[PDB]
């Protein structure tokens, strides 16, 4: 993506003070809960029939620490989103057919979950650029849908 | 919403697909199906090759929906409850993906139907196809 | 739909902002300006300069009308049919700026009442704002 | 625009058989009363109160052509769609506050304007490499907003 350098400094200070295993599950828990029809993907997660069954399950728990491993491995390739995402675009596509769509929807409960935790810190500016990652990853990972 | 011209516009473009809602349903997908491939999440377990017989048979499926809707214009909500639920709850098809088909039915009505399809007819559909899609998406949280 | 939770989330979150909500208003907007800087060609004749009080004015203005549709949770459509009218037939906005411009308020709000910004207060929220949106746009044709 | 030979060879083709004046008046009139927010941009067009004073306005059709026209000339660099429209890019930005919105609903209301034009022979996978083009104009339209 096309990232100042203020703007990727920025992004790369504060992601370095998150703490993946958590906030990786609370993004993928607020999907659920917020758009349930994202549900749709996670049956076989268990009861997910309430906001404490979903944000506490720990399947979904263990499933966000990977997304976000992943989202935070991109992040050392903002120059390569698309390459980083290849083989992940291509399994979202061809086999769990998940509409791109739901990587937009992620991305936004991410920039909410960020600004939660961060507070103050997460400024209007700092909001502006993860608003660019979070854009350049949903793309990335739908580039090989076909 | 739909003005009583919207209404009536809308009855006289469909009355004359009469036959053929079928035939153009399926087109309707095909051509969403190939325009916005992203769609196809949603039908991982049909062929959706051309001249497929599910895509053909789902097309008739949707088309009689939609002539169902035409029907009951002033009621679609109770007209189309069970296909709310349905999408709503079952499928889940993510809200912004009504807004292709819909464009899609748009250009097979407008292919097949010159004549009708007036700047004020297509003002209409749209609209009518904009709320047989609020309608599908209003129970889904 | 707005179920008896989804008011009672929202009646309570929209409570703590209290004072701050033109503060919030503002900064939501500014929020909009900076991240989907297409929205500013709406705002042409304003200064969208970090604390402009052009800014500062609007965001009240925004989270007033925000505190009046809480204010009137049961009746929506008519508290603010003069927005709707507004907004349809004189700033004539796109639709889909009003999903951006939610979404900063729902960074806004997350930002400054961490302790009330649970997912049920999220999902509370999301869809009040949805519905707000709705409201306002629907007498766009 | 990623398209195939044979999509561009497909688009080149119909694109050859456009009456870019009635095609670019029928376009911009269609948006203007299906979209009527659109109007926002045009009042000292005159009166747009109706499908037909819109649909019949010389100032609809005279501006439908010109962006037709304009149209055109990109599909002479599907390959930098970007640079070929980015002055326009800023003028629409800078200068006349175009919601690059506007932009999708026009490619959308062109497709629909083609369809209607060609009947039968704009097909299935006609559509498709047309899509990818009033898609890949929206973008590059947009390219330079700021
Ligand atoms: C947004 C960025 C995302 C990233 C980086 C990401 C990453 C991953 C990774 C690394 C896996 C495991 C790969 C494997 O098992 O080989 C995975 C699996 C999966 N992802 Fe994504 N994901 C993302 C978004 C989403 C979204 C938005 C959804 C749908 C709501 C989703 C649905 C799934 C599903 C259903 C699985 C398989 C889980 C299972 O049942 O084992 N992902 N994802
Ligand atoms: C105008 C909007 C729509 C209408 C009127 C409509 C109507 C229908 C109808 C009548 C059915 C058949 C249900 C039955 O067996 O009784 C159906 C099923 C289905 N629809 Fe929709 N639909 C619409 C939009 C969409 C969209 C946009 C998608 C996804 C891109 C979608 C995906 C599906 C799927 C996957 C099925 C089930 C297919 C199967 O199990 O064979 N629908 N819809
Ligand atoms: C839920 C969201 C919104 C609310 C509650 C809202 C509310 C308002 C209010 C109260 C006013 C002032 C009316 C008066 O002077 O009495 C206004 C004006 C205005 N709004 Fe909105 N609005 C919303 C969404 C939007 C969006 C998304 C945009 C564009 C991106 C927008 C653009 C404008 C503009 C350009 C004005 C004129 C203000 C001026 O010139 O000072 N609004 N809105
Ligand atoms: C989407 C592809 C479009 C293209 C290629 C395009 C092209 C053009 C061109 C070439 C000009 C003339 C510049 C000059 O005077 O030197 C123009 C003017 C203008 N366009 Fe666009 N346009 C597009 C879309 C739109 C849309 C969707 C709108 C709003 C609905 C819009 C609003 C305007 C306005 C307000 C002007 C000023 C015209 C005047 O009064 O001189 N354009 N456009």
């Amino acid at each position: 993506v096309h990232l100042t350098p203020e703007e990727k400094s920025a992004v790369t200070a504060l992601w370095g003070k998150v703490n993946v295993d958590e906030v990786g599950g609370e993004a993928l828990g607020r999907l659920l809960v917020v758009y349930p029809w994202t549900q749709r993907f996670f049956e076989s997660f268990g009861d997910l029939s309430t906001p404490d069954a979903v944000m506490g399950n720990p399947k979904v728990k263990a499933h966000g620490k990977k997304v976000l491993g992943a989202f935070s491995d991109g992040l050392a390739h903002l120059d390569n989103l698309k390459g980083t995402f290849a083989t992940l675009s291509e399994l979202h596509c061809d086999k769990l057919h998940v509409d791109p769509e739901n990587f937009r929807l992620l991305g936004n409960v991410l920039v909410c979950v960020l600004a939660h935790h961060f507070g103050k810190e997460f400024t209007p500016p700092v909001q502006a650029a993860y608003q660019k990652v979070v854009a350049g990853v949903a793309n990335a990972l739908a580039h090989k849908y076909h | 919403v739909l003005s009583p011209a919207d209404k009536t516009n809308v009855k006289a473009a469909w009355g004359k697909v009469g036959a053929h809602a079928g035939e153009y349903g399926a087109e309707a997908l095909e051509r969403m199906f190939l325009s916005f491939p992203t769609t196809k999440t949603y039908f991982p377990h049909f062929d959706l090759s051309h001249g497929s017989a599910q895509v053909k048979g789902h097309g008739k499926k949707v088309a009689d929906a939609l002539t169902n809707a035409v029907a009951h214009v002033d009621d679609m909500p109770n007209a189309l409850s069970a296909l709310s639920d349905l999408h709503a709850h079952k499928l889940r098809v993510d809200p912004v993906n009504f807004k292709l088909l819909s464009h899609c039915l748009l250009v097979t009505l407008a292919a097949h139907l010159p004549a009708e399809f007036t700047p004020a007819v297509h003002a209409s559909l749209d609209k009518f196809l904009a709320s047989v899609s609020t309608v599908l998406t209003s129970k889904y949280r």
